[PDB]
């Protein structure tokens, strides 16, 4: 039975580099071209090359010659793709894949994600959202700002509000994320019942939570 | 190398899609066709242009020879809706631009909401003006904001989430990011929301007097 | 049954690439005295 596992996730400082790892069980790499494929973040697929590990020759799709090194060892049943001089643009999913017996990719790894960022990990400041100076349904909402890494989670009354939510996927400011999340519910039901936003962030190892209050 | 060139990159139909593909040389058949989820790996569906894979449905239906390419599913029942790869290798790989699918429905006018920044934050010297666009269709929308009647485009941030699955509407957050004091220099704050549904702005807003 | 991919030039080591379609798998028919998935080893 066919296992293509890779390592861990990392973050990298802009300029540097990277090797990332996948290896095999349930054959042997020698009887196959290994390849790799990048998948950057909301952007398809990109191939980034091959390597027999028998001859230990490889191929590159040319957008990657100079940035991707791929290897072999047939040893430990292994496959690596090393990157050079990271930016931003090389900020993704790495996947891991097998050809030869197949004449295209079925099976993958279960993908590594690389980080590029010199950003040091940082609690999220939690904002609440309340409507100022009132017809059937209210909206509320709650702003993290400002933390690193990915990924925080928000919910509100601790889980039992669920209807209702939204909550928006983070973006990028000045290399901290930001995200904000919004919960409707009746009038009759707010400010008289209350509504909290819940907010952790297990990189930082804090937890925030934030009572929405009729602004005043 | 060898190019490949999927269209189209998105579409709606509720119903019957077909997605085409052409490339560079051509590739004497050699294509399949991918379709691709949340953290999955890519699962494949066809190869050899036509050849369905040992475990498919049979509504998924490749097509085409030379250097243009076609698939279809038959009916998207329910689970189909995600992005779809055509991939070449008849000479090294090549992934096709992607098609991601929604489900078509009703126009939705969205639902806006503008909050001011809290006094926790203002405590901090910066101030966060945010504006949510909720359960709108279809998803292309236009925000603007505008500071005592004057648009700002510098430093606004915005996200959208993904189709929603109970009634397949769309969401938007964005938000007008300013410094505190910048914020107290002015009186109106407003995003105003263009879309299909509206052939006149959606406007809510405020005054820091208020 | 069909033509391996020209993609897959030196799979076959000492042998001859088959495309088996409809089954989804690549296969080295293997030169007289020359065994393995790509035909690597000999006798
Ligand atoms: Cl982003």
């Amino acid at each position: 039975e066919v296992q293509l596992q890779q390592s861990g996730a990392e973050l990298v400082k802009p300029g540097a580099s990277v090797k990332l790892s996948c290896t095999a069980s349930g054959f042997n790499i020698k009887d196959t071209y290994m390849h790799w494929v990048k998948q950057r973040p909301e952007q398809g697929l990109e191939w980034i090359g091959r390597i027999d590990p028998l001859n230990d020759k490889t191929k590159y799709d040319p957008k990657f010659q100079g940035k991707a090194t791929i290897t072999a060892d047939t040893s430990s049943n292994s496959a690596y793709l090393q990157l050079s001089s990271l930016t931003s643009e090389d900020t993704a999913v790495y996947y891991c894949s097998r050809g030869g017996g197949d004449p295209v990719f079925v099976y993958w790894g279960q993908g590594t994600l690389v980080t590029v960022s010199a950003a040091k990990t940082t609690p999220p400041s939690v904002y609440p959202l309340a409507p100022g100076s009132t017809n059937s349904m209210v909206t509320l909402g709650c702003l993290v700002k400002g933390y690193f890494p990915e990924p925080v989670t928000v919910t509100w009354n601790s889980g039992s509000l669920s209807s209702g939510v939204h909550t928006f996927p983070a973006v990028l400011q000045s290399d901290l994320y930001t995200l904000s999340s919004s919960v409707t519910v009746p009038s009759s039901t707010w400010p008289s019942e209350t509504v909290t936003c819940n907010v952790a962030h297990p990189a930082s190892s804090t937890k925030v939570d934030k009572k929405i209050v009729p602004r005043d | 190398d060898i190019q490949m060139t999927q269209s189209p990159s998105s579409l709606s139909a509720s119903g019957k899609v077909t997605i085409t593909c052409k490339a560079s040389q051509d590739i004497n058949k050699y294509i399949a066709w991918y379709q691709h989820k949340p953290g999955k790996g890519p699962r494949l569906l066809i190869h050899y242009t036509s050849t369905l894979h040992p475990g498919i449905p049979s509504r998924f239906s490749g097509s085409g020879s030379g250097r243009d390419y076609s698939f279809s599913i038959s009916n998207l029942e329910p689970e189909d809706i995600a992005t779809y790869y055509c991939l070449q290798y008849d000479n090294l790989r090549t992934f096709g631009g992607g098609t991601k699918l929604e489900i078509k429905r009703a126009d939705a006018a969205p639902t806006v909401s503008i909050f001011p920044p809290s006094s926790e934050q203002l405590t901090s010297g910066g101030a966060s003006v945010v504006c949510f666009l909720n359960n709108f269709y279809p998803k292309d929308i236009n925000v603007k904001w505008k500071i005592d009647g004057s648009e700002r485009q510098n430093g606004v941030l915005n996200s959208w989430t993904d189709q929603d699955s109970k009634d397949s509407t769309y969401s938007m957050s964005s938000t007008l990011t300013l410094t505190k004091d910048e914020y107290e220099r002015h009186n109106s704050y407003t995003c105003e929301a263009t879309h299909k549904t509206s052939t006149s702005p959606i406007v809510k807003s405020f005054n820091r007097n208020e | 049954i069909t033509k391996c991919s020209s993609d897959m030039n030196g799979y076959c080591l000492h042998g001859q690439c088959i495309y088996l379609v409809d089954m989804s798998q690549n296969y080295c028919r293997c030169e007289v005295g020359y065994t393995g998935v790509r035909c690597e080893h000999f006798f």
